[PDB]
DNA sequence: TTTTTTTTT
């Protein structure tokens, strides 16, 4: 039977959803000490957490009744429930995230049995470290740091599907852009000439991109360093 | 007219690894200290070997200098050398164990040599930078290699060199590729490119054979979990004054710094660098590939002369006798400037701040060796900046704003006081500043903050600074018969951020002049201090280190006294109304007895303050005070 | 081009 591993590591990429939709289903230690931004969701205008409920499916109920689409993950809860599955995900976030996002969608449309216009997200948060102390083993891992925002820029679109036309006789193809590349079309299919196909830009699909620039926060510094 | 035979050069070079000793202190044995360095890479509780080149010079070995001159005349060959046969010693140690995973290109290497599985084929299929995971560096301490920025020409190009210099501006650490690897789509076969230089080109079409043949046009994608980095860091180079010729100016160097040699230096350093002088890829830039770096600023170990006063104690008179011995007499003047070496603790009560560091004011007429103390406390400190009065700006105290004329930005400049961040800054000439200059230092005095908001930048700096000052009287001499406040020209404001303030003079007198004309005269005999006593005197360099071995303790106050504090500063406090010839007296008198208190106890290496100590400090602010009313 | 900053006359 054909199996899927990550390049290079012998992770599996099922036997982790396995134990991330347990910890979806069961995890409910932490709270008693709900937190001041976290304690509160709603159907209509606010309404407050209960305790005593499996925390995430509670939190879900938000994502059927005021149409939320993504959930804060608290690193914290994730560790205390099996530090295996918190090194998993600190080590590789750009492998385990595109499929810890579809057990969510799987338990949200199988406790519902609902649709939603997009995908429920992830953010993990909660993690803390220094600007100056980043090395070239920290090359995409997981890493928080805080400062003041001092400018945002507008935003660029970023394009994820293309649209070519043919020049001849007016045939039209879509092509994804993956690994930051799209393939061209060749030869026509429908008239059968070569080297002959245009991409129109506006029937084509693009994403919102914003680029925001941090300060370092003066306090912690050692001796002579500017921010 | 070469000599390429590796095998024989690699038998000598194993040979000084295998032979090198010294012999134990106790006498027990000998330390083979260079393989002991091999075995800790081995497991893995290292990453380079510092080589120096002086005892393989100096070793009992045959052709150990035809070794070292070959080195020397191609340091960037041998290198490679020195990595093949530690590699080999660090095989033969392991034999069929296996070194520990520890990072995620270990992981992809131990995982896909047995992939492969399942000494020709290694050597064909892997390059020796994936093969071998560690930093060799070279040193030398002989004078034939010492030179300057300015002497570096093209006799030196590929040669080791050594030399000694001022570090203007450094940047952060950046990842640098070493090796990239790429893995074809359809065939799934694997390119290894190693990178040298500043550039590379990434290869396009895959060159398997079977996917060559087949005509299968799969592209090539690097994958950045076998590809190597490195730490990268950038430095230029400064030439020290001693080099310079006479009536030059100082000239610059770049400088390249790899791997564990990174984040030694920040601006504002003395540094020994050791590296390789090479050009860039028929007129040629070159810069120097730095090889091993050390501060001169820096250097559980203790020297023996220090031992000697650790276990005596009563150090206190010896201490304030050594600080500058070519300058007769003003022992509590050196007393107070002991005390600002050292000051005291921070505070932070309920997120309030408070000073810790001490501030003195030398005043005197001229000719009685302010400059010299100033001088002599310069070289004692570790981190220490010395300014006058006319050569600085308020911009070059604090910090400026540049614009980059190449590129059109913006981008702070940190001045004196910013590099003299956790050190003391020496202030000549302090009369002769302009207000609008001196009042820059209001908020580093007393918040330790500098703040900015200019153009496109608002920030705020750290400057945790003692300031140490020294002026004339405003006409040039002390004037008995104007007030305290007619002497000293200042505003009050700056006045009380000052914790003591000192007044010396010089009167004529036929003893005293005879007496000061022996030492001086003996001076220049000699070139030495007298020592007629014979009583002992302190080294600068144990000196330098009895000082920083006082900054590491925090004696804590007894709250017992309490009331001779308080008491002390009402009774100083009625002074300034009831006299006639009054100073100016503010709440920060308290927190100035309450500093100089723990600072004596940091001086005495305890950690309860005594009563004995705030009777010092008590002491000496009224020897400050009665030094401004003399023959009253 | 116009704008903002720090040394010099
Ligand atoms: N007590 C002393 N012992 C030894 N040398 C002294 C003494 N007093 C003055 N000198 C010498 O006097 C010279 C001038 O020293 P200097 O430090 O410039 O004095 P000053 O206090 O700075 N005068 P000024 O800068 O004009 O206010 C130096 O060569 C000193 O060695
Ligand atoms: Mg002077
Ligand atoms: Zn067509
Ligand atoms: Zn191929």
């Amino acid at each position: 039977q054909p199996r899927l591993y990550v390049w290079g590591t012998r992770i599996c990429v099922a036997d982790v959803q396995r134990s991330f939709r347990d910890f979806l289903t069961t995890f409910k230690i932490s709270q008693l000490a709900e937190d001041e931004n976290m304690m509160t969701g709603h159907d209509e205008a606010l309404h407050e957490i209960d305790v005593n409920h499996p925390y995430y499916m509670e939190r879900l109920l938000e994502c059927n009744d005021a149409e939320v689409t993504h959930i804060n993950l608290n690193l914290k809860h994730l560790n205390a429930f099996s530090e295996a599955l918190y090194r998993k995900v600190i080590a590789y976030p750009a492998d385990v995230i595109p499929y810890l996002d579809i057990v969510v969608n799987e338990v949200f449309a199988e406790r519902f049995n609902r649709t939603l216009a997009q995908s429920i997200e992830l953010r993990p948060f909660n993690a803390t470290r220094n600007m100056r102390g980043l090395n070239p083993n920290d090359v995409d891992q997981l890493i928080t740091i805080s400062g003041m925002v001092t400018r945002t820029s507008s935003l660029i679109p970023e394009m994820r599907s293309g649209y070519f036309q043919c020049a001849v006789c007016a045939f039209g193809i879509e092509s994804e852009v993956d690994k930051g590349r799209i393939e061209e079309p060749v030869v026509c299919t429908n008239c059968s000439n070569t080297h002959c196909f245009q991409l129109v830009h506006n029937r084509s699909v693009f994403l919102d991109k914003q680029v925001v620039k941090l300060q370092e926060s003066p306090d912690d510094m050692p001796s002579g360093e500017t921010p | 007219t070469y000599n390429t035979d590796w095998a024989a050069e690699k038998t000598k070079i194993r040979s000084f690894f295998d032979e090198y000793y010294v012999d134990n202190e106790d006498g027990s044995g000998k330390a083979f200290p260079y393989r002991d360095q091999v075995f800790e890479i081995a497991r893995r509780d290292k990453q380079a070997i510092v080589v120096n080149v002086d005892h393989i010079k100096e070793s009992d070995i045959p052709d150990a200098l035809e070794l070292s001159e070959a080195i020397t005349s191609n340091t960037k060959r041998y290198e490679v050398l020195f990595k093949d046969t530690i590699s080999d010693m660090i095989q033969d140690y392991l034999g069929d164990k296996q070194a520990p995973v520890i990072d995620a290109l270990d992981a992809y290497m131990f995982q896909r040599l047995h992939m492969d599985r399942n000494l020709q084929d290694k050597r064909k299929k892997y390059p020796p930078q994936l093969l071998q995971r560690f930093e060799v560096y070279f040193t030398t301490d002989d004078a034939a290699h010492e030179t300057c920025v300015r002497n570096i020409k093209a006799t030196e190009i590929g040669h080791l060199v050594s030399m000694k210099g001022v570090v203007i501006r450094a940047t952060e650490v950046k990842p640098c590729v070493e090796v990239m690897t790429y893995t074809c789509d359809t065939c799934a076969a694997e390119v290894y490119q190693p990178v040298k230089g500043m550039q590379f080109t990434p290869p396009v079409n895959c060159p398997n054979k079977e996917c060559v043949e087949a005509k299968a046009n799969g592209r090539l994608h690097m994958q950045l979990r076998g590809s190597k980095f490195v730490k990268f860091q950038e430095l230029k180079i400064q030439e020290l004054s001693e080099q310079v010729p006479v009536g030059s100016i100082p000239r610059t160097m770049t400088v390249h710094v790899y791997g564990e040699m990174t984040r030694k230096c920040n601006t504002g350093n003395v540094v020994h660098v050791s590296g390789v002088f090479l050009p860039i890829m028929l007129v040629a830039d070159t810069y120097l590939e730095a090889h091993y770096i050390n501060n001169l600023d820096d250097n559980g170990v203790q020297s023996a002369e220090l031992e000697v006063l650790r276990r005596k104690g009563d150090n206190y008179e010896t201490l304030a006798a050594s600080i500058a011995p070519e300058i007769f007499g003003h022992v509590d003047v050196k007393k107070c400037l002991l005390m600002a070496l050292v000051g005291g603790n921070d505070n932070s009560s309920n997120g309030m701040k408070i000073r810790g560091c001490i501030n003195v004011l030398m005043m005197g007429d001229p000719g009685v060796a302010k400059s010299q103390l100033l001088g002599y406390v310069n070289r004692l400190a570790p981190r220490s900046q010395y300014t006058t009065g006319r050569g600085s700006s308020g911009v070059g105290l604090t910090a400026a704003v540049m614009k980059d004329p190449v590129t059109g930005e913006m981008s702070l400049e940190g001045g004196a006081l910013v590099l003299a961040d956790g050190g003391i800054c020496c202030i000549d000439e302090f009369d002769k500043m302009m207000d609008h200059d001196r009042t820059a230092i209001h908020e580093v005095m007393e918040q330790q903050t500098i703040s900015i908001a200019k153009a496109g930048i608002m920030t705020t700096l750290n400057a945790r600074t003692a300031i140490i000052a020294a002026a004339n009287p405003a006409y040039g001499r002390y004037n008995p018969n104007r007030s305290i406040e007619q002497n000293v020209d200042l505003p009050a404001a700056l006045l009380s951020r000052f914790d003591l303030i000192l007044l010396m003079q010089d009167k004529a007198d036929r003893e005293n002049d005879k007496i000061l004309a022996e030492h001086i005269t003996y001076v220049h005999q000699h070139g030495c201090h007298p020592n007629r006593e014979k009583k002992d005197l302190i080294s600068l360099e144990t000196l330098r280190e009895y000082i920083s071995l006082c900054k590491t303790y925090t004696p804590t106050v007894d709250p017992a006294l309490r009331e001779r504090i308080v008491e002390a500063y009402v009774e100083m406090r009625r002074d300034a109304r009831y006299s006639s010839d009054p100073t100016f007296v503010s709440p920060r008198m308290i927190l100035g007895i309450v500093r100089m208190a723990t600072a004596r106890a940091k001086l005495r290496l305890s950690t309860i303050v005594d009563e004995s100590d705030v009777e010092e400090a008590l002491r000496l602010m009224q020897f400050a005070k009665d030094s401004l009313r003399p023959e009253q």
